[PDB]
RNA sequence: CUUGAGUCUCGUAGAGGGGGGUAGAAUUCCAGGUGUAGCGGUGAAAUGCGUAGAGAUCUGGAGGAAUACCGGUGGCGAAGGCGGCCCCCUGGACGAAGACUGACGCUCAGGUGCGAAAGCGUGGGGAGCAAACAGGAUUAGAUACCCUGGUAGUCCACGCCGUAAACGAUGUCGACUUGGAGGUUGUGCCCUUGAGGCGUGGCUUCCGGAGCUAACGCGUUAAGUCGACCGCCUGGGGAGUAC
C-alpha cells in the first residue's frame, strides 16, 4: 500500500526482550496482508547524546509495505510500550531490499 | 489528488472511446468527483484556505465546461447532469 | 566539485553516518555547501538526513551537549 | 567555398586543447617576456622563467617550439596557461612508462625528507615524495655523499594529488579528498605546492588533489603585517608549504610558510 | 571548541589552537547577533545590502582593473 | 579542607564584568573571584587586565587545595576571555582541556531590544 | 480544423496550505548541593538584586515560546505570507513524450472570497519580549532617547476587523523586437573516456544595446513595438476631512 522505514530504539535493559517485540511487529504487518521488505537488528549502540540519562541503547530497523492503520497501531503501541524510548516511522517511495550501510 | 485506477474508471464510464479522456463529458466528471472527494476534506479543515481556493477554481472550470456544453448539445449536457445530478 | 553527482546517488542516506560525519562540524554544525562545494539540491538532502541522524541520537546536535 | 568549412574541420583536425602539439614558434623575445603563435586567436604573455633549465639562463631562441596549454579562453586580451605544465605531462608519460617494463629509470638523487619521505628531482623539476621510497631497505642517504647519484625506483606515488616517493641507491634491487584526510595530517606535514592566485590577505597553495590551502599572510615571512604576499613570494610556483592545520569538516586546511 | 593540550605541547600554542577553533565556530559573532533583536525586515535589508555590496566589489571594480591607474 | 589535585576553572566573561570561580570536577565551588571585586569599576572593570587579576585572586584563594591539574571553560563574549586564561597559566596550574561553553541558543527565547544611541 | 484553452500517462523540486505528534539548544522559575561578597547595569551613574547567602557553579524538576548550523539577491505561494524533524489530509507549478477534447478563450462594473501588524469579543495559556505604568539617570525641562522593573499584547481555539511604503510605489492576458554573465529546477543526445561536451524547456538575479523616458532610468521578467478588457488622475491646501 505505502512503503514505509521503521527505526526505533530500545531501553538497553529490555535487550532480550527485543526479538519478541520484532515479532509481534511483524505479525501484525502479516495480519493485514503487509509485506516486510528487510529487517535489521543493529544491536546495542552508543548514542551520540543521553536520551532519558542513558548512554546505550538498541536499534532496529524494518521496512514494511503495510497499510497506514496497521501502521497507526503500531505507532500507538510504541507511544505506550515503555521499552521503546525513541521510534521513527518515515515514509519511503520504493520497497529498498537492499541492506544498511551499517550493516555492511 | 484523484487516484489513478478511480481517474481511469471516470473516464471509462464516462468517454465513449475510453482511450478519450479529454471529452468534455468525462472531464466534467472528473472534476465532480474530486469536488464531491474534498468535500470531506473541507469539512473537516475549515481553515485550510490555499487548498480550498483550488477546489473553487475546479469548480468554476467545471461550470464552464457546462456552459459549453449546453449551447452546443442540449440534450447531452442534459443527461450528464441526470448522471452527476447537478442541480445545474 | 560535488561527491553526489559523481556518485550519482539518488537519496542521500541519514544512516549511512560516515558519509554524514564529513559534512558536520567539529562543534556539530551542517558545513555550508560554499566551502563543501556540494549541489544545492544535494545540500538540502544531506541537511535533511543529518537533522534525521540528530533525531535518532546517530549524529550529535553539538559537542558540549550530554 | 565550402573549402573554407573543409579548412576549419582540418585546423580543428590539426589542434587539440591541452598542451600537446608542440606548436608555438617564438616570434619575439625581450626580457622578461617570451611570446608564441601555436594557432590561437592571440600571443601568449610568456614569462622568462618557464623557459630557463636548470642553471638560470634561457634556452630558446627564434623560431623554437614548444606546446603551452588551454581550456582557458580570453581573460580580458590574450590567450594561453604555461606550457611549462605541459612539460609536466612529458613527465607523466616517462613515470608511466616504468608499468611497461615496471622500472622506470633515470637518476634520481634524495637528500631529505620534508615530509617523511625523501625529495627526488628529476631534470629540471623536484619532487616530494613519502618517507619508505627513498630508500630500498633502511639504508638512509644521510650516510650517503651528498646529493648522491643513482635513479628513482618508485616506492609511492598518490595517483591523484601528485606525490611521488622515489628508490635512491641499490641498483641491484628490482567526496573524494575530503573522507580520509589524515595523510597529510598529522601536525606538520611539509609539501610542495604551487601557488595559484594572492588575493593580498593570502597566497592559495593548493596542489594534494582538489583540496585549497592559505599561507595568508601572517607567516609568509619573518615579518608579519607589511608584507603584501605578491612581493615576498611569487606566482604560480612551487614552494616549502605544510599543513599547521586541517578541519576535514570546514575544509580549510590552513597551511604555513614561516616554517 | 573542545579542545584536550597534547602532551608535551606548549601552553600559548594550546591558546591559539583554542582562539582559532573559536573563530571557525563563528561563536562570538553569533552572540553579537544574537544580543538584541533585530526585525525580520531589517535582518532582510541587511542581508539584501550586503549581498548587493558583494556583487558590486566583484564587477564593477573588475571592470575597473582592465583599465591601468597611471 | 580537603585537598583535590584536579578541578575545572570556570570563567563568565560579560562585557562588564568578568566573573572566575574554581570549582572541584564534580561541580562544587573551591574559590572565585571577579574584576568588580578585585578593586575595578566601571570602565576599568571592563578590560582583559582587570579579568587577569580576577583569574589571579581566584588561583590565591585555591591555594590551600592544591590543585596541580586544571580544565577550563570560557563563557560569554568579553575581554577576559584569552587573558583571563593566560593568568592562570602564569599562575601555574597544568592547563588540561580549554573549552567554550557559551550559551547559544537554537533560535529559542525572543533577545532584548535594540539600543537606540 | 488544431496552433489558443483544457483533460489523461509518468516523473520532478519545493519554508505551498490544514491537522496531529515529537526533538534538541537556550532563557525563566521552583527544590536542593557547593560556595562567599558582591552582582547587575552605563558614556558615567543610580534605581534594582545580594550575608534572610545573591551573582558564579553543579544536580533534579516545571512550563512556555521559537526553531542556531543548513540558509543562498535559494525555493514555494494569487497576494498577504510560509523555515527543526516525523506522519496523516490537501492545492498548485514544471518537464517528458504521446493520446484526446475541439475555441470550450481573454478581461470584468456590480458581486463573492482570501487579506501583515496592531486592535476587538469569549474561552484557554503566559517562559522570553514589552505599548501603558513606576522608579533611576540625562537635561534648562525630558510626560523621550539610556538603565531597572513591568501589565495589556505577543502564543492557542473559534469569531470579528479589512487596513499597511498591502511596493516592482509598475493592473491582467496575448504577440513581436540585438546581447552577455549567473542562480535554480527539469529533460534529450554524447566515448559521463572526468567534476564534463552539445542542446532544449520552466522560474529567477545582475549588467547592457536599439528604442523609450523630464531626466533618473527601463531595457525579451520593458518603462520598447502593438492589440483586448478593466481600474484610476485633472493645480496646491481645505481633505481622503464634513454631512
Amino acid at each position: 500500500m505505502r512503503h514505509y522505514e521503521i527505526v526505533f530504539m530500545v531501553h538497553p535493559d529490555q535487550s532480550e526482550q527485543v526479538p519478541g517485540m520484532i515479532e509481534r511487529y511483524t505479525a501484525a504487518i502479516t495480519g493485514a496482508e503487509g509485506k516486510i521488505h528487510r529487517l535489521e537488528d543493529w544491536g546495542r549502540r552508543q548514542l551520540a547524546y543521553p536520551i532519558n540519562k542513558l548512554h546505550k541503547a538498541h536499534y532496529v530497523l524494518m521496512n514494511v509495505e503495510a497499510p497506514q492503520e496497521v501502521i497507526d497501531e503500531l505507532e500507538t503501541t510504541f507511544r505506550f510500550n515503555d521499552a521503546v524510548i525513541r521510534s521513527m516511522v518515515m515514509r519511503t517511495k520504493h520497497a529498498v531490499t537492499e541492506a544498511s550501510p551499517m550493516v555492511k | 489528488s484523484l487516484s489513478t485506477e478511480a481517474t481511469a474508471k471516470i473516464v471509462s464510464e464516462f468517454g465513449r472511446d475510453a482511450n478519450d479522456t479529454g471529452s468534455t463529458e468525462v472531464q466534467v466528471a472528473l472534476l465532480t468527483a474530486q469536488i464531491n472527494h474534498l468535500q470531506g476534506h473541507f469539512a473537516e479543515h475549515k481553515k485550510d484556505h490555499h487548498s480550498r481556493r483550488g477546489l473553487l477554481r475546479m469548480v468554476s472550470q467545471r461550470r464552464k465546461l457546462l456552459d459549453y456544453l449546453k449551447r452546443k448539445d442540449v440534450a447531452r449536457y442534459t443527461q450528464l447532469i441526470e448522471r452527476l445530478g447537478l442541480r445545474r | 566539485f560535488c561527491r553526489f553527482t559523481a556518485e550519482g546517488v539518488q537519496e542521500i542516506d541519514y544512516k549511512d553516518i560516515a558519509t554524514l560525519k564529513n559534512y558536520i562540524t567539529e562543534s556539530g554544525k551542517i558545513v555550508p555547501s560554499r566551502i563543501t562545494g556540494t549541489r544545492a539540491k544535494y545540500q538540502r538532502q544531506l541537511a535533511r538526513a543529518i537533522k534525521r541522524a540528530r533525531y535518532l541520537s546517530l549524529l550529535p546536535y553539538t559537542d558540549r551537549h550530554q | 567555398e565550402s573549402f573554407a568549412q573543409l579548412f576549419e574541420e582540418s585546423l580543428k583536425e590539426i589542434e587539440t586543447r591541452p598542451g600537446s602539439i608542440v606548436r608555438g614558434v617564438v616570434v619575439a623575445i625581450d626580457k622578461d617576456v617570451v611570446l608564441v603563435d601555436a594557432g590561437l586567436k592571440s600571443e601568449s604573455a610568456i614569462p622568462a622563467e618557464q623557459f630557463k633549465n636548470a642553471q638560470g639562463e634561457l634556452e630558446i631562441q627564434v623560431g623554437d617550439e614548444v606546446d603551452v596549454a588551454l581550456d582557458a579562453v580570453e581573460d580580458g586580451f590574450g590567450e594561453t596557461l604555461l606550457s611549462r605544465e605541459k612539460a609536466k605531462r612529458h613527465e607523466a608519460w616517462i613515470t608511466l612508462e616504468k608499468a611497461y617494463e615496471d622500472a622506470e629509470t633515470v637518476t634520481g638523487v634524495i637528500n631529505g625528507k620534508v615530509k617523511g619521505g625523501f625529495t627526488v628531482e628529476l631534470n629540471g623539476i623536484r619532487a616530494f615524495l613519502p618517507g619508505s621510497l627513498v630508500d630500498v631497505r633502511p639504508v638512509r642517504d644521510t650516510l650517503h655523499l651528498e646529493g648522491k647519484e643513482l635513479e628513482f625506483k618508485v616506492i609511492k606515488l598518490d595517483q591523484k594529488r601528485n606525490n611521488v616517493v622515489v628508490s635512491r641507491r641499490a641498483v641491484i634491487e628490482s567526496e573524494d579528498p575530503w573522507v580520509a584526510i589524515a595523510k597529510r595530517y598529522p601536525e606538520g606535514t611539509k609539501l610542495t605546492g604551487r601557488v595559484t592566485n594572492l588575493t593580498d590577505y593570502g597566497c592559495f597553495v593548493e596542489i594534494e588533489e582538489g583540496v585549497e590551502g592559505l599561507v595568508h599572510v601572517s607567516e609568509m615571512d619573518w615579518t608579519n603585517k607589511n608584507i603584501h604576499p605578491s612581493k615576498v613570494v611569487n606566482v604560480g610556483d612551487v614552494v616549502e608549504v605544510m599543513v599547521l592545520d586541517i578541519d576535514e569538516e570546514r575544509r580549510r586546511i590552513s597551511l604555513g610558510l614561516k616554517q | 571548541p573542545v579542545i584536550k593540550v597534547r602532551e608535551n605541547e606548549p601552553f600559548d600554542v594550546a591558546l591559539r589552537r583554542f582562539k582559532r577553533s573559536c573563530e571557525k565556530a563563528g561563536v562570538l559573532a553569533e552572540v553579537r547577533r544574537r544580543e538584541f533583536y533585530e526585525k525580520p525586515t531589517t535582518e532582510r535589508k541587511r542581508a539584501k545590502a550586503s549581498a548587493v555590496k558583494r556583487h558590486a566589489k566583484k564587477l564593477a571594480r573588475e571592470n575597473a582593473r582592465r583599465t591601468r591607474l597611471y | 579542607r580537603k585537598q583535590v589535585s584536579d578541578g575545572v576553572a570556570h570563567i563568565h566573561a560579560s562585557f562588564n564584568n568578568t566573573i572566575v570561580t574554581i570549582t572541584d570536577r564534580q561541580g562544587n565551588a573551591l574559590g572565585w573571584a571577579t574584576a568588580g571585586g578585585s578593586g575595578f569599576r566601571g570602565s576599568r572593570k571592563s578590560t582583559p587586565f582587570a579579568a587577569q587579576v580576577a583569574a589571579e585572586r581566584c588561583a590565591d584563594a585555591v591555594k590551600e587545595y592544591g590543585i596541580k591539574n586544571l580544565e577550563v571553560m570560557v563563557k560569554g563574549p568579553g575581554p577576559g576571555r584569552e587573558s583571563t586564561i593566560r593568568a592562570l597559566n602564569a599562575a601555574g596550574f597544568r592547563i588540561t582541556n580549554i573549552t567554550d561553553v557559551t550559551p547559544i541558543p537554537h533560535n529559542g527565547c525572543r533577545p532584548p531590544k535594540k539600543r537606540r544611541v
